[PDB]
């Protein structure tokens, strides 16, 4: 049971003090055991944005892929937190990432119909033609959604 | 040329015949031994699989640990042989339950043998028990078995709590596949592999989810827990079938 472990099951967990605790120990900031998933990634996914600041401080990558191509800013769009987004942002997150099924950020947000977020990575420079593997873009999302939202903030 | 059973291992099994279980899931390759007064059986596993609950060696260790606490089959021979885990055992004593029984058409003895596999478990003392099963060793092992796909089932239980654990004995895969049953007692255990300490709920969450898809009845579910003395906690029977739905 070592550091590292530890840190991955506090930041899965939602533990920011034993976080907190752990990262003032010595334990590594980009561990992970099992699939990429470092503990950014996981407080990330927790919807935890005050330990975020944490770990980047801790020199935290917030580029860092998992082992199906995600990154924390593919995961933030996943849950459509945008207070998360935008710090993610802030701190140098590749806008225009690709997962193995070949979508960015753009394209989960897109998915999720997540609006204001898709603002905010369209003005990092989220390049709408990005096409996906089965060629199908992020206007071919917006048509799965039937929606005069998404397409009508897309010329 | 090269062998994957050490020549003398041959030697050893040479007068039985070898009978590939065709039935069986695993990575393992597992061989009845049929002999004139006896049969043996032979597990192997490649060496990618070193160091996980689906390595022979493990199973070995356990079936061994096991000896005098649970009926098991007896360890004749371990080996390693260029990457690969061979263990020759002894037969289960009793019948397979999920051949002779599960069909005969009786659903409240496929119960009652699970809640006494439970209560098997928790007599067992654990204190110097050679492996321990957690989310992480889970996880991480996962992650190994794909070394060479959709991620959001897996971060969606990832944000799930996990239940404090209270660690007993645990098969693993309590399942009536490896169960023996013989007039009417539990009389094998097999496939040890996944076996040590764990939380209790995991092998109860288990055979909740048998009794579910294979019997189909919630009353047999409150029953279940009737035999076993305890009151169900779903969240963490929940828990844990999720944790082992990640494929
Ligand atoms: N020692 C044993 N005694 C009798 N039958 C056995 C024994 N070991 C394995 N078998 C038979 O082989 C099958 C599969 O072997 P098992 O150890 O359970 O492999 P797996 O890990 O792939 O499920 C069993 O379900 C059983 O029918
Ligand atoms: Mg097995
Ligand atoms: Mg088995």
């Amino acid at each position: 049971s070592d550091l590292g472990k530890k840190l991955l099951e506090a930041a899965r967990a939602g533990q920011d003090d034993e976080v907190r605790i752990l990262m003032a120990n010595g334990a590594d900031v980009n561990a992970n055991d099992w699939f990429g998933i470092t503990p950014l990634h996981l407080v990330v996914n927790n919807g935890h944005l005050e330990i975020i600041e944490v770990l980047l401080k801790y020199a935290a990558d917030v580029n860092a892929s998992d082992k199906s191509g995600w990154t924390p800013l593919h995961l933030a769009a996943y849950r459509g937190h945008l207070e998360i987004v935008e710090v993610l942002l802030k701190y140098g997150a590749d806008v225009n990432a690709m997962d193995y099924q070949g979508y960015t950020p753009l394209h989960l947000a897109a998915e999720d119909g997540h609006l204001e977020i898709v603002e905010v990575l369209l003005k990092y420079g989220a390049d709408v033609n990005a096409q996906d593997k089965f060629g199908k873009t992020a206007f071919d999302i917006s048509i799965d959604n039937g929606n005069e939202d998404l397409a009508e903030i897309l010329q | 040329a090269k062998m994957r059973i050490s020549p003398e291992l041959k030697k050893l099994i040479e007068k039985y015949r070898s009978v590939k279980d065709t039935e069986g899931m695993s990575p393992a390759k597992v061989y009845k031994l049929v002999g004139e007064n006896e049969n043996l059986y032979l597990k192997m596993t490649d060496s990618r699989y070193k160091g996980t609950t689906y390595d022979v060696e493990r199973e070995k260790d356990m079936m061994l640990w096991l000896e005098g606490k649970l009926p098991v089959p007896k360890v004749l021979h371990f080996e390693r042989h260029d990457g690969w885990s061979n263990l020759l055992m002894s037969e289960a004593d009793g019948v397979l339950c999920s051949e002779e029984y599960e069909d005969e058409q009786s659903p409240e003895k496929i119960i009652e043998l699970y809640a006494e596999c439970i209560r098997l478990f928790h007599s067992i003392d654990i204190s110097d028990c050679p492996y321990t099963n957690s989310l992480d060793s889970r996880l991480a092992e996962l992650d190994y078995l794909l070394n060479n796909k959709d991620p959001r089932e897996l971060y969606d239980f990832l944000k799930t709590e996990k239940p404090e654990e209270e660690l007993v004995f645990s098969h693993g895969d309590l399942g009536d596949s490896n169960i023996f049953v013989k007039d009417g007692k539990v009389s094998g255990f097999i496939d040890l592999g996944r076996s040590g300490r764990a939380d209790k709920w995991y092998d109860i969450a288990f055979c909740v989810r048998s009794i579910r898809e294979d019997i189909g009845e919630e009353q047999y579910v409150e029953l279940f827990f009737d035999l076993l003395g305890i009151k169900p906690d779903w969240e963490k029977i929940k828990y844990y079938i999720l944790l082992d739905e990640l494929f």
